[PDB]
């Protein structure tokens, strides 16, 4: 029963491990992206030239 | 085989036996846009209508467009047997069997914009120099999906295909994405 | 890295660049509820699989003249009756590596647990050609279950195909689970592939894995019963083409298949679908070519080649317990023999439900070890008779002592063959615990206690006689030192347990 | 969308539908038929499309009735898979296949609507807490475990239970669990299915006052439909019970009954279809289709549907297909058996076949585990003795083994019992018994200590102490 | 039958260059199918329902179903 | 496996951020190429592409 | 199968 | 033959239908193979079998190699005749494959005598009349059950039970008494067993490594990796490998056959692949005709037998259903090799009682033989009931009339285990062959009951009963001490 | 079977015998399985003859009409 405490225990671990780091990397990625969005548009134009010999 | 192709391949070869190959090519184009416009297709189906009446009517629309009598003797049999109803897939596939039988081969060179003739000539070149027709044929359609270039549909039929297209995006996009 | 992300796109972007190849392509004319009867794909080999507008890889199975009947490898809700499906130059092949390890995936050998993703720059077909008879050698080494029932009267050697037939619903996902979870100690990588059984069913087997700790080396090739008819069918393929690399390097594997009988049954779809004329009990012409085609790429190399073993063990439902349907006849033809779970011995507590009769293995006393080779020989013959005289059993009334003492050691020797679940016995302890079982070592106890006695006597034995462990492990025969041993071990064990 | 149809031919139930050669719906995509019925002009019977004919027309089995139907009918695709209508608004209301009230009531919200055919729940999220459950049957309470947040199955004969086994299990559990219930009429007969409903809305389930309070959302396909609604009725249970999984993330109930009728549905389709026959006479996807259905139920780590399939074995047949891939599928099975109705044990639940994956002594307790392997070794013993019973007379067995025997016959009657769904063919008020009651019986049943007591103070019996005092009961009228 | 016997492209030549011309074939027929130890034979309509034809290897063969075109 | 789950979801997050906003790109970049339709790019596109196509097929 | 399946029993 | 150029028209699993032009189609069954191409970059030939014309100048035909990756289109070559087998005293050792390329990857077979695979049946003129019985070599065999010279034999008994050394020791008892040789022509043999029975040919001496085209076994191994046709054409594969032997040299020639039942079902297969209507149970609608065209070339040609001995593997145990039939209707002589008895170690494992022979009769045996052969099987048959009864009564309780029918039986019992001339290297013993005089006078000796005072261990892994006598009075010197 | 039960009864029959499908169809296991029997006790004996005597009044001569008290 103690050791069943203890994987209660972990178990919080998990919980609060990935709710805190799953929330940290869905705001990381939004933050990527609106940073690469001027990148974006640069890197559209350099596929339209290299596509356009 | 399918039906319709080795009822092709009757009409190519007697069309081969006899020297009338591109005077048979042109009335089996004549009456495929014939069997087309569906009330003649209709008519020359529906076997409630009686035979006589149909080969009455045939050789009609025989004697109208002045066709060569093997490919009449063509349809009149086609009456005769009760695979009339097969008509415009038969006169579908003459269209390959003659190609195969003539030696010539079709590329539907589709690209964004109309091509010059002489570039299509030289589509045209290469296209033989893979596979090894005498006349090729290149019946070209406009498309607005490609981007830049274009392509081609040669072989069989649409079986081979090379394309220099929007593809080019498509194809550096799934070698993007590499999962 | 905060625009390194698109810098790394850079890379791709200037490195591909388009050689102009032909690329064969057709229109499709009929989507058929998982197959898609394209038209024109005329120069692609029979199994190179396509690729659709949409991105649904398929395999293209049935090339019939006008129409090459492809079969699909996903859903196919999103073709689109015309859409431009192109051949790719890959003939059904799947990466492998030895990254693969403990990661379960689909049969596309794409991970379905989530926890990574396996790079593989090592690719082996499928279907392949398996191993010759210039390649394959007779069966040496043993291949211990964890169960003195398949162990000691019908072995599993390694690279002999045993098949676990049975009712449903009798242990042979059980039986199997013993096998992997023994196998932990030695050094093969227990291929597991799971076969039209439910997620959830997969999800448990694959923690218990986990919770026994054997997960570092078993790729649990898993296909959910939703996954079409295509990827149940692919799925034993898969997994062979993993064990045979594993195998083709040194590697003993062993490789696990569940419910062939349903993978036969996804077959039996596809190819009724992809209509193909149909054959006894409406399965296919080559549904035994299939089997084997599978099948018989489980062997034991040669030096020559490596020495490495594939192990097959497939598993076979079968419904009322008969062999005389057309799919278990057909694996029974193709398996170096079976053995037999019985839903009435499981329900009679016999666990694992060997049956002890007609379950025969092809190899015999060939696979075994030499101290098994001593007792096992005993343990076949005492158990044979006990089943020729467990009729007298309920009707021995005082008879001599020959037929009493016997029988009695048979109801004994069935209680020794029972054993609890997941429960692996190694080599070692199952030695001692056939022979205690076989020479009249427990006798003296009643029915019941014969199991608390022998557990009891293994602890105590493994715990407080480790030479018997030098002995039996390195020099792998039971001779008069180790029986010695065994023999007082098992003295003192038994006064102790007077003593309770 | 807006892609005109012109049906070309009608062949059944299965009709086929020639669209333009541009615009073409998918598959599984459903088809508004604007047609006339047979008198008054509006009338939309639904149409999902099976597959492509290649000729531009699709094949397209219909959900309603299938008369009426002329060829060259204008029909319309909406373009998504049949949506249905979930969620808040569904609860209390007797819902048709198409996505529609039936019980003549107000006409529901489509504001939650959702595709009925849709993908299967990955493997990466799948939550498996292994746990039993108390549903309220001596037996399957003991000898067959029920896993709830998992499925289970009540196979059966034609008439040996099944149905009365679900109303008792839907009466016990209703109240239970706080998640809501669906049920599916998978080509049940009707008048059982209005039996549940007026036993609803009787024990305050649906509770038709506010019909916002409903515990229940029921999903009827009843018998009398086309082979389309049968076909569909299981994935529109589905779809509510998916969307009280996804959205309300509460442990939602469902109930199918008959399932084997969704591959029956599904075979009398495939044979017009055009697909080969299989084995005895179902469709060659029975596989795939059965799948699709039941691996859609699986606690997906949002919330936990236990359901409850009442398989339809036919005539008997446990190896038939219909059930055989069913048996793949399905956790805790409890293969009820006619030869054990033959004898009037209710519910006739075999306590040899009906097992479950619940029945591990690390799961269920160790005392549990041992007392339903004594239980279901004693039963084997007497079936294993019921030739020698049944020919060289009952005494000239051995003394042990009548021992065995008499513990077995006690056995096999105590696990019989009394429901309160089915108080009317017994004459006997319902009895409710829990999980340790039971098992407190079985123990001093089988242990030889109360092996006094006579065989028919055992049968329909709620409990041990009401064994005992039936006893006294019986012994009183004997002599008197 | 949708895929008739008697039209394979070398024997419907035979027909396509005769509508309604010259007599036909009296007792000349050329085998085709000849597969499953049941050859089919076009034209051939001499021949009574239960005649006895023959072949170039010389072997025998008894004409039991003679269909519209093809006498089996 | 904790530590392997977010690996999973940020690889997964990063071939999403690629996949999507390059798709947001070439949305962008066939409205750029709207500009050079039909007079500028197909003739050069054209020859070379049908230059080097040929060569690739004597090849 | 219930036809074959009753065989099976009476033979066993 | 020629450059029949053809395109691989359709390709169902391994069936591939190939065109033509309208000209030169190859005939029935006539071997065609397909220039085909590996998806690994290697030209190989798959080679075909027409089984079925389809009239559009299209042969339905099935591929003895596996068609994963034909390209339809590829190149079609027709070889004007069946399937060229090897034959010759080339192919004396070596294991085959059906087209006939070694496969053990020794070395390629000298091709210069070839015949075809469909050679048809041979005419009663060419049929011999006197229905001689062959003279095996085991005492078991060639006393109470004799396998008829040019005739059928099954093999009814498992595999482990002593197949393996069974057929081991007639194959080297062929080379040693007459002139014959032996053709081990395994269907669908289960490639392990295949690696299996190869080694111990070649650790018996019976094919030797380094003496190739002087060995006495022409292994021809259906694989089961192979498609349906070809395990099902293995069978004839032997039958025309074993054939050429006998009708070139004139020698008494031997054919194993594995389960004629997986010959059976390799047929079923192939006909369920061609689409043609499945008869009863489910085995081909040809099922009669095909294997008798397979069993019907097994006869006693006025140049030499060709003796054949088969295995045979009811589904189900049951002689009902057509395969087994339509075998029990060839076989002329079924010996079951029984476990128990092998578990006894009373090697060979024959079933003394329940091997049956149609050649046992009078007047083909001898009328000595028949009657020695009759008392012996009634002998076993009165041990088989009193072994009942010996169980609770004792041998010198029941009557002393019959303890020496019980006490006879035994000493039969043992003098049936012949020590082989194979199992030396399991044991050492050196092994004794036994022709029909020895055992005839032997068995004659023991059931009369000259030898009622010998022990038993001194007639079991005996050969003649002159040495019986000589292993009793062994016992009896070595008595004293 | 019967799947409306004593639903659809009279309440007379309800009340007489409602349990008397389950009682017969108990009294059939008695009377096989006693039915090869040894040391019948006064349960079985009595129970069997209990059961034979409400087994054997159903066996109504046809087209002979009952009202329902004239069979309760
Ligand atoms: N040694 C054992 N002790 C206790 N229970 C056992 C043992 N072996 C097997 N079982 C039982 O067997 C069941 C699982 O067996 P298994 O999964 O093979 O049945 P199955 O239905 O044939 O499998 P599948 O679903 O793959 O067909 C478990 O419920 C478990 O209780
Ligand atoms: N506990 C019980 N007591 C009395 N009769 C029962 C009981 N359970 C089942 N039955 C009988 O068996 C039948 C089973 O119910 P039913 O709905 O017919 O099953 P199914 O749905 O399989 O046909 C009932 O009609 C009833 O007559």
């Amino acid at each position: 029963l103690e050791v069943e405490a203890k994987l209660a225990e972990g178990r919080k671990k998990i919980e609060v491990e990935l709710q805190e780091a799953l929330g940290s990397l869905e705001q990381q990625k939004e933050d990527t992206i609106k940073s690469l969005d001027s990148q974006i548009s640069a890197l559209s134009d350099d596929i339209v030239k290299k596509v356009l010999p | 085989d399918s039906t319709a192709s080795r009822y092709a391949s009757a009409l190519a070869d007697v069309a081969d036996v006899t020297g009338t190959l591109e005077a048979t090519n042109s009335d089996v184009e004549k009456l495929i846009r014939i069997f087309s416009e569906e009330p003649v297709y209709y008519f020359f189906a529906n076997p409630v209508i009686s035979i006589d009446n149909k080969r009455s009517v045939l050789d009609e629309i025989i004697t109208t467009s002045g066709l060569q009598p093997h490919t009449a003797n063509f349809i009149n049999i086609l009456i005769d047997s009760e695979r009339i109803n097969l008509v415009k897939e038969i006169l579908n596939e003459f269209e390959d069997v003659f190609n195969k039988i003539t030696g010539t081969e079709v590329a539907v060179v589709t690209s964004v914009v109309k091509l010059e003739n002489d570039h299509l000539a030289q589509i045209a070149k290469g296209v033989q120099k893979i596979t090894g027709a005498k006349n090729v044929r290149i019946k070209t359609v406009i498309d607005p999906s490609l981007v830049a270039g274009f392509t081609i549909r040669y072989g069989n039929e649409g079986s081979k295909l090379v394309d220099m297209s929007v593809k080019k995006q498509l194809e550096e996009i799934a070698a993007q994405l590499e999962m | 890295r905060a625009d390194e992300i698109s810098k790394i796109i850079r890379e791709r972007i200037e490195g591909y660049n388009r050689e102009v190849k032909v690329v064969n392509t057709g229109t499709v004319l009929q989507v058929g509820d998982g197959i898609a009867r394209i038209h024109g794909l005329d120069e692609v080999m029979a199994g190179e699989l396509v690729e659709f507008e949409e991105g649904t890889i398929g395999i293209a199975l049935n090339l019939e003249s006008n129409n090459v009947g492809v079969v699909l490898m996903g859903d196919g809700l999103m073709i689109q009756e015309g859409s431009s499906v192109k051949a790719t130059g890959r003939i059904a092949q799947i990466p492998v590596s030895e990254a693969y390890l403990g990661r379960v995936i689909n049969a596309l050998a794409k991970p379905i647990d989530g926890r990574g993703e396996i790079t593989a720059s090592e690719s082996r077909l499928i279907e392949s050609p398996a191993p010759g008879i210039m390649s394959r050698r007779s069966v040496y080494e043993p291949l211990q279950t964890g169960l003195i029932a398949i162990d000691a009267m019908i072995p599993v050697g390694r690279g002999q195909r045993e098949l676990i037939i049975g009712d449903r619903q009798t242990g042979k996902t059980a039986v199997a689970t013993d096998t992997i979870l023994n196998q932990q100690g030695q050094n093969v990588i227990c291929v597991y592939v799971a076969i039209g059984q439910k997620a959830s069913s997969v999800a448990q087997v694959v923690t218990n894995f986990q919770e026994r700790g054997a997960m570092e080396y078993t790729i649990v090739v898993a296909e959910t019963a939703d996954s079409p008819a295509t990827l149940q069918y692919l799925a034993p393929y898969t997994g062979a083409a993993l064990a045979e690399y594993f195998m083709y390097r040194e590697r003993h594997t062993l490789i696990i298949y569940d419910d062939l009988s349903k993978q036969a049954q996804a077959y039996r779809q596809m190819s009724l679908l992809l209509r193909r004329p149909p054959g006894r009990e409406a399965y296919p012409g080559d549904v035994f070519y299939l089997h084997s085609r599978l099948l018989e790429r489980a062997a034991k190399l040669s030096s020559l080649l490596g020495e490495g073993s594939m192990t097959a063990l497939p598993i076979v439902e079968t419904q009322a317990g008969d062999v005389s349907a057309y799919i278990p006849t057909n694996v029974i033809s193709i398996t170096d023999g079976q053995i037999f779970l019985s839903a009435d011995l499981f329900n009679a507590g016999i666990r694992p439900a060997i049956n002890v009769g007609i379950s025969v293995s092809r190899v015999g006393s060939a696979a075994q070890i030499k101290a098994m080779k001593k007792v096992a020989g005993k343990l076949k013959l005492e158990l044979a008779q006990f089943a020729e005289l467990e009729a007298f059993a309920q009707f021995a009334s005082d008879l001599d002592k020959a037929t009493q003492n016997q029988l009695a050691r048979g109801q004994r020797l069935r209680e020794l063959l029972k054993q609890p679940q997941s429960a692996p016995l190694t080599v070692e302890e199952q030695v001692m615990t056939i022979y205690t079982g076989t020479n009249g070592y427990l006798d003296s106890l009643e029915l019941d206690q014969v199991r608390k006695y022998l557990v009891e006597l293994r602890t105590y034995v493994k715990t407080n006689k480790p030479e018997f462990q030098e002995i039996i492990s390195s020099t792998k025969t039971f001779t008069e030192e180790a029986e010695a041993l065994l023999k007082e071990a098992i003295q003192e064990q038994m006064e102790r347990f007077l003593l309770q | 969308k807006k892609n005109l149809g012109r049906i070309a031919q009608i062949i059944g139930p299965v009709l086929d539908v020639a669209f333009p050669p541009g615009k073409m719906p998918n598959i599984y995509n459903a088809l508004i038929v604007k047609g006339r019925d047979t008198a008054g002009q509006p009338m939309n019977v639904t149409c999902e499309v099976q597959q492509l004919l290649g000729n531009n027309r699709v094949r397209a089995v219909a959900m309603s009735a299938t008369d009426g139907l002329t060829r060259g009918m204008e029909v319309i695709d909406t373009g998504a898979p049949l949506s249905v209508p979930v969620g808040g608004a569904t609860l209390g209301r007797i819902f048709n296949v198409l996505g529609e009230p039936v019980d003549n009531l107000g006409p529901v919200d489509t504001r939650t609507t959702s595709p009925i055919h849709r993908s299967a729940p990955a493997f990466t999220q799948l939550d498996t807490k292994l746990s039993i459950f108390e549903t309220g049957i001596k037996v399957v309470d003991l000898l067959a475990p029920y896993r709830r947040g998992g499925k289970i199955g009540l196979f059966g004969g034609a008439g040996v239970g099944k149905t009365v086994l679900i109303m008792e299990l839907i009466n016990n559990i209703a109240k239970a669990h706080g998640g809501v219930s669906v049920f599916g009429g998978v080509g049940e007969r009707t008048r059982e299915g209005n039996d549940l409903y007026m036993e609803m809305k009787e024990s305050g389930v649906i509770n038709e006052q506010n019909i916002a309070e409903s515990k229940v959302a029921l999903v009827y396909g009843q018998m009398n439909e086309p082979p389309g609604a049968r076909m569909r009725v299981g994935l529109t249970a589905l779809t509510m019970a998916e969307y009280f999984r996804d959205v309300n993330e509460q442990d939602v109930l469902l109930f199918i009954d008959n399932i084997f009728r969704f591959v029956q549905a599904g075979s009398e389709v495939s044979a017009l279809l055009g697909r080969m026959p299989s084995a005895v006479g179902y469709q060659p996807t029975l596989s795939t289709e059965m799948g699709s259905l039941q691996e859609r139920i699986t606690s997906t780590k949002e919330g936990s549907i236990t359901s409850i399939q009442a398989v339809y074995v036919p005539a008997d047949d446990l190896t038939d297909p219909a059930p055989a891939t069913t048996f793949a599928h399905l956790d805790a099975t409890t293969v009820l058996s006619r030869g054990l109705a033959a004898k009037g044990i209710y519910p006739a639940v075999d306590p040899l076949d009906s097992t479950s994956t619940m029945l591990q002594p690390r799961i269920v307790g160790e005392e549990h585990y041992e007392i339903a392997q004594r239980v279901k070794e004693t039963l084997q013993r007497y079936k294993e003795l019921q030739d020698i019973i049944a020919i060289l007379g009952l005494d000239e067995l051995s003394e042990e083994d009548r021992l065995t025997v008499a513990r077995a016959r006690k056995i096999e009657r105590f696990l019989s019992q009394p429901f309160f769904v089915a108080e009317v063919f017994t004459g006997s008020p319902g009895k409710y018994v829990g999980l340790a009651e039971t098992i407190r019986g079985f123990q001093l049943i089988l242990s030889g200590e109360l092996d006094s007591l006579p065989e028919q103070a055992f049968y329909l019996v709620g409990n041990i102490d009401e064994a005992t005092a039936k006893a006294m009961n019986l012994e009183m009228e004997s002599k008197l | 039958a949708t895929i008739r016997a008697d039209e394979i492209s070398k024997i419907i030549r035979e027909r396509i260059e005769g509508y309604n011309r010259e007599v036909k074939v009296v007792n000349t027929g050329t085998v085709l199918q000849v597969g499953d130890g049941i050859a089919r034979i076009h034209g051939l309509d001499e021949v009574m329902a239960g005649e006895l034809v023959e072949f170039e290897e010389g072997t025998i063969g008894i004409a039991l179903n003679l269909e519209s075109n093809n006498v089996g | 496996y904790k530590n392997e789950t977010i690996q999973f979801e940020q690889q997964k997050a990063i071939n999403q951020v690629r996949q999507r906003v390059f798709q947001q790109a070439l949305q962008g970049a066939l409205g750029t190429l709207n500009s050079c339709l039909n007079n500028e790019l197909h003739l050069r596109t054209i020859n070379a592409n049908i230059g080097m196509f040929g060569a690739m097929n004597e090849i | 199968c219930a036809n074959l399946r009753e065989l099976r029993d009476r033979i066993g």
